RNA sequence: UCUCCAGGCAUACGCGUAUAACAACUCGGAUAACCAUUGUUAGUUAAUCAGAAUAGGCAAUAAUCACACUAUAAAUCACCUAUAACUUCUCUGUUAACCCAACACCGGAAUGCCUAAAGGAAAGAUCCAAAAAGAUAAAAGGAACUCGGCAAACAAGAACC
RNA sequence: GAGCUACCUAAAAACAAUUUUAUGAAUCAACUCGUCUAUGUGGCAAAAUAGUGAGAAGAUUUUUAGGUAGAGGUGAAAAGCCU
RNA sequence: AACUAAUCCUAGCCCUAGCCCUACACAAAUAUAAUUAUACUAUUAUAUAAAUCAAAACAUUUAUCCACUAAAAGUAUUGGAGAAAGAAAUUCGUAAGGAGCUAUAGAACUAGUACCGCAAGGGAAAGAUGAAAGACUAAUUAAAAGUAAGAACAAGCAAAG
């Protein structure tokens, strides 16, 4: 194999940038706030999982609910298709039965 | 005998079978060009 | 290419350090000298 | 005569020839219609020769004398261009208000687009004009499923470009 | 003046076994577009009478030239009697 | 005029008559052998050969006796780091015939009119 | 074009189209945006060089390619290189100046040889002029010979050149009337007959 | 039998 | 095999195949294959007489340039037909019907240079 | 200049600058000289060659040298009656050793005229080996060869199922 | 997708000399075809070349444009052709 | 003591979040054999998606393909009552970033280009000096296979003791 003939650049992180420094804070705002609200509505990512978790056929189909109907043409085809290649895998295939 | 020489060049018979007009006029035709288009082709017909 | 072996090359290099004294290409291909060592060892 | 095609004939053979500056579009609209109409006889003339000129270095594969003449003059004519059609402009607005000289009318094509129509001169009217009606501005159903993917490819293309902006102000933060 | 491949011939206005093989005396109009008027107004006006001069040139020389080869006389056997014709 | 619509003429129509005018031509060198009257234009394409004849006549007081004109073919084969053909552009010759015996030739433009015995020690030092 | 470098040769001459061939895809530069406003270095301005090799000498702004945000200074920060090498001989050595970012240099004021920091801000006029941060001063614009050379007070009248007093002469008269009206009036061609109706569409 | 092939890139060398 | 690329012009093609290349039509094509010129289809260059003209193809350098301000309508009026009808209001001589009287232009119809449609080429 | 070979010049369809000169000597020609290659400049000139107004009325009798001669398969706008208009030259094609076959392919490619007056070169230098391919010649015999007179022959004739 | 090929429509073109006679008759070129042997076999050729053969006024060959399209088309039927 | 080569970092890309749109590009040309300035012959989507596949075959049938989250609930029901399918009533809710990619990766993309097919259509590859080239284009590496430097010397899975 090849290997670099010089040393990469010296990668520095700092780690009391304002980001990192207030990481976490309010993740007890539900049992230290008399629970108006759970933490899991502080979550910032896709609207079909926040505060949720599955394997990706569920995953699949959660994502078609939420946007199933503003999603474009190939997209909302490709996703049919994940959809189905998916549901014969985990009910049809695998080593256990 | 020996093939691959099916081409026999006719532009009169290029124009009429895979020209514009020709495509235009139905539209399973149009179709095509319309795929053309959305591709990014350079020549949509000939 | 999330993740790659980026110490291949010494890998090799343990493989092929035990065969430079041979003669022919399994003392410098790694498909050839690996089944060469082995017999050594 | 076909003289004035070349240049003056002692200016034959000169590297270099001074040339005056080119005409500004505001001097141009001092002047009135009839030295514009003159004046741009006076640049065709001198554009022929230079085009002429510039040529014929080509042949002898040497470098044209003053080649900055050219563009001094095609600019030049330009801005007469522009001031003369700025005065025209202005009268059809004042008289009929028309923004456009020519007739045009926004229609759709058969490929689902708006199209902007130039109008025709013609000598019999449009539903008598059998070369007209076989023109299509409609689109049938089939288009529908085409019109939403350019959308959607534009959208696409669009969304690219905006996250492509962002990373270069990063890589400039970065670096300042 | 432009080049194509068709038959040449060498034709008297009759075959050779005609018995009247020499001429006498030829009339040519002069067309339409090339009448006096025309060619003023295209400004060429010395080929008034060129164009006439052109037609007597080609027309005679064929006329007599192919009288010769009706004799016999060829190019590389020129002729030993001058052929004369006229023309109007 | 090029790019530019001409009125529709029908019967009783006036002249059309072009102010100003977009056609520019230039005069070139023959590349064959031309007669003494003959005179060769490279002109727009749009153009004819009527309008060359008005277009010399009046704007340079040229007589012209007979235009004959052709459409040359740019070359199309040469392709660029792309392998992408370039086209050159196709252009239109015109030959012009002058008049009254007048003659014209194309002027000829652009008149123009160490020690071998110490090899390599610098010649600097004085020593 | 995405990748096109600019360097020191200007635009268009025989180096740039060398430096610079169509299938060039060299690393892309990456430079401060600096707004037009913000930018106040300008060709003839004496400034100081902050840090280099003739760092805290005095220089004359002699170019300013902008798009790498470059300021030039005569005879300084100048390295060595031969000017018209042949084949038969060597050719003359010269000394070349190089490359300057602005931040490596600052204006002079223009009274005291100093290196002084600069606002730009309006006058009473309106026109905008740059003023010192410190000892708040007028510092005027450095007049300076044009790129293409040209002098406009010797500039000489000469055959195909107008006279200024001749352009200056203004005789539009505002009418209603097209050139194409106007020309045929004063050359006095009449006609009487009419298009026919045209049936636009 | 298949068949395909590769162009000869004019590939200007002069930087 | 046919090169798709190439523009279709009418040196390809057959004998039959024929085109023009933009050249504007002077004249009509009567029965019996005889081509008959129209006159006024053919397009007159209208040349002024450039004795005694003193503007030529360059400018001096010396000579200031002025401020652009591009044309417009209003500024037109306000030059022309405003003065007009500014003393005509002292006057008292004004009325709606006879704009004419200032230039008005009713219709272009009529009128040898029609402002639009453009019934006149460049 | 010499030796020898024997489909050539146009047209159409097609192709699209491969045309021509100059300059280069990287690439292409399956090697060189030279260029068909690269770059630059040029080029093919037409009133004759070639291509692109209206309403009615009414046609029995081929071609073939069309006379004789027969036959059968039964066979290419004009001329009239009226209306309308009364003096024109623009536009486009035109080059080449060329096209269809991945190729400078022993293949394919229609018509006119002609058969050398036109068009061309089988051998880079050597050498005389085996085997292989092609051509010619044969003492005596004459199918004894072979599945079979296959191929070849100074033969190319006759009868049979 | 019928520019190859099967078939058809329309508009066209080619056929020397000889003997029979008055013709899907005969000898034999152009031209169409492809019986046999040989060479070739990544070949000149993804079906050719050298010889030898069959037809050659006809159910003939060829040119140009158009038509028939896959649950189909065409087929003097080889389940032959339709790039 | 080196040829072939190798090293390299930013070109762009990916997934989200926010957000309907109001990017419909002088002049000229194009539905005629597109991109040809004017009349001739005028101009107009579609009846139910199928099948593969699963039911270890196949013939009824077979989620997605083909209307808010969570709960009721994989419940009631439906089904060669097989594989499988599958509710509702009724409750609950104010909703700019990267433990992504870095030139065989990320999009096919430097490009829907070259190239390939009559057409529909299929579909690439690659780049790398520095602050300055108006500093004679850098560097950096016993480093891959392949060679060279340096052909071989009875005996044999090429080695091991
Ligand atoms: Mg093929
Ligand atoms: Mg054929
Ligand atoms: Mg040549
Ligand atoms: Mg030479
Ligand atoms: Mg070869
Ligand atoms: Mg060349
Ligand atoms: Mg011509
Ligand atoms: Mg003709
Ligand atoms: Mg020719
Ligand atoms: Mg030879
Ligand atoms: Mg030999
Ligand atoms: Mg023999
Ligand atoms: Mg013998
Ligand atoms: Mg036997
Ligand atoms: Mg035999
Ligand atoms: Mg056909
Ligand atoms: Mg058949
Ligand atoms: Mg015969
Ligand atoms: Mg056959
Ligand atoms: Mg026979
Ligand atoms: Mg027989
Ligand atoms: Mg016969
Ligand atoms: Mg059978
Ligand atoms: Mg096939
Ligand atoms: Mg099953
Ligand atoms: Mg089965
Ligand atoms: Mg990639
Ligand atoms: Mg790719
Ligand atoms: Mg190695
Ligand atoms: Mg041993």
């Amino acid at each position: 194999a090849f290997v670099r003939l010089t040393l990469p650049p010296p990668k520095v992180v700092d780690r009391w940038n304002e980001k990192r420094a207030l990481f976490g804070v309010y993740d007890n705002i539900g049992i230290l706030g008399n629970f108006e609200k759970h933490p899991k509505e502080l979550i910032k990512g896709p609207v079909w999982l926040r505060g949720w978790r599955g394997n990706e056929l569920q995953r699949c189909v959660r994502k078609k609910k939420f946007v199933g109907n503003r999603m474009f043409i190939e997209d909302l085809h490709n996703l049919n298709k994940r959809i189905s290649y998916l549901y014969k895998h985990f009910n049809r295939h695998g080593k256990y039965r | 005998r020996a093939r691959g020489n099916e081409y026999q060049p006719s532009n009169i018979k290029r124009k009429h079978k895979h020209g514009w007009v020709r495509r235009l006029s139905t539209p399973a035709g149009v179709q095509v060009i319309l795929r053309r288009m959305l591709k990014g082709r350079k020549s949509l017909s000939h | 290419l999330r993740n790659r072996l980026t110490d291949r090359y010494w890998r090799v290099q343990e493989v092929l350090k035990h065969a430079q004294h041979f003669r022919g290409r399994k003392n410098r291909c790694y498909r050839l000298a690996v089944r060469a060592v082995t017999r050594a060892f | 005569g076909l003289e004035e095609f070349f240049d003056d004939p002692k200016n034959w053979g000169e590297e270099k020839v001074k040339s005056g500056a080119s005409w500004t579009c505001q001097q141009l609209r001092n002047k009135s219609n009839e030295d514009l109409h003159k004046l741009w006889y006076v640049l065709l003339k001198e554009r022929n020769m230079l085009l002429t000129l510039e040529q014929e270095a080509k042949r002898q594969r040497l470098p044209m004398p003053s080649p900055e003449r050219l563009e001094k003059v095609v600019d030049s004519m330009d801005n007469v261009d522009k001031v003369v059609q700025e005065r025209e402009d202005a009268l059809r607005l004042l008289q009929t208000g028309q923004e456009k000289p020519r007739p045009g009318a926004w229609r759709r094509d058969i490929f689902g687009r708006i199209v902007w129509h130039k109008f025709k001169q013609w000598p019999i009217p449009w539903y008598l004009n059998k070369r007209y009606n076989r023109r299509r501005f409609f689109a049938m159903p089939y288009v529908d499923r085409f019109i939403r993917l350019r959308i959607e490819k534009h959208a696409r293309i669009e969304a690219r470009k905006r996250s492509l902006q962002k990373k270069k102000e990063k890589i400039l933060h970065a670096k300042f | 003046l432009f080049r194509r491949q068709y038959e040449n011939s060498i034709f008297t206005g009759s075959k050779t076994a005609d018995p009247c093989c020499y001429g006498h005396t030829q009339f040519h109009l002069i067309p339409d577009r090339l009448k006096r008027e025309r060619l003023i107004r295209q400004n060429q006006a010395e080929q008034v009478e060129a164009v006439f001069r052109a037609n007597a040139i080609a027309s005679l020389f064929a006329w007599t030239g192919a009288q010769a080869m009706y004799q016999g006389f060829w190019s590389e056997a020129d002729v030993t009697r001058p052929f004369v014709s006229q023309a109007v | 005029a090029r790019n530019v619509l001409y009125p529709l003429y029908q019967l009783g129509g006036p002249q059309l008559r072009v102010f100003r005018t977009n056609f520019f031509i230039q005069l070139v060198r023959p590349g064959t052998a031309q007669p003494e009257d003959t005179v060769q234009f490279r002109i727009p394409m749009e153009m004819t050969r009527v309008d060359l004849r008005n277009y010399l006549e009046q704007i340079y007081n040229v007589p012209v006796a007979a235009v004959r004109t052709r459409v040359q073919h740019g070359s199309n084969r040469r392709r660029d780091h792309k392998n992408v053909r370039i086209k050159k552009p196709d252009y239109k010759v015109a030959y012009v015939q002058l008049a009254h015996g007048q003659t014209f030739t194309f002027p000829d433009l652009f008149p123009e009119k160490s020690d071998l015995r110490c090899p390599g020690i610098p010649s600097w030092f004085g020593l | 074009s995405p990748f096109y470098r600019y360097g020191m040769s200007r635009p268009g001459s025989i180096a740039d189209k060398r430096k610079n061939p169509p299938w060039s895809r060299r690393r892309p530069v990456v430079v401060e945006p600096i707004s037009d406003e913000d930018w106040h270095l300008f060709c003839g301005d004496m400034v100081e060089i902050l840090e280099g090799k003739d760092a805290g000498k005095q220089g004359k702004v002699v170019q300013v390619v902008r798009q790498r945000n470059w300021v030039v200074l005569e005879g300084l920060n100048t390295h060595y290189r031969y000017i018209g090498r042949t084949k038969d001989h060597r050719g003359t050595m010269i000394a070349s100046e190089a490359p300057l970012l602005h931040h490596q240099v600052k204006l002079v004021d223009p009274v005291d040889r100093k290196p002084t920091e600069i606002q730009w801000r309006f006058t009473e006029a309106g026109e905008r002029v740059r003023v010192s941060t410190r000892s708040g001063r007028i510092i005027p614009k450095p007049e300076f010979p044009r790129a293409d050379g040209i002098v406009p007070e010797t500039w000489t009248d000469g055959p195909k050149d107008t006279s200024v007093e001749d352009a200056l002469e203004r005789t539009y008269v505002p009418r209603l009337k097209t050139l194409e009206e106007d020309v045929m009036e004063a050359m006095g061609i009449q006609e009487t007959r009419r298009f026919k109706k045209v049936y636009w569409y | 039998t298949k068949s395909r092939f590769r162009p000869p890139t004019p590939e200007p060398k002069y930087k | 095999g046919a090169d798709r690329m190439s523009k279709w012009t009418s040196k390809r093609g057959p004998r039959t195949f024929t085109k023009s290349r933009g050249a504007k039509k002077t004249g009509i094509y009567t029965s019996d294959r005889k081509f008959v010129q129209i006159k006024e289809m053919v397009p007159e260059f209208v040349v002024p007489d450039l004795t005694g003209f003193k503007l030529k193809p360059y400018v001096n350098y010396r000579a200031p340039a002025g401020i652009d301000t591009p044309l417009t309508a209003k500024a037109l009026f306000q030059e022309t037909v405003a003065p007009a009808i500014e003393k005509d209001f002292k006057e008292g001589t004004f009325d709606a019907n006879n704009l004419e009287k200032y230039g008005f232009e009713p219709t272009q119809e009529g009128k040898l240079f029609q402002l639009y449609p453009k019934n006149f080429p460049r």
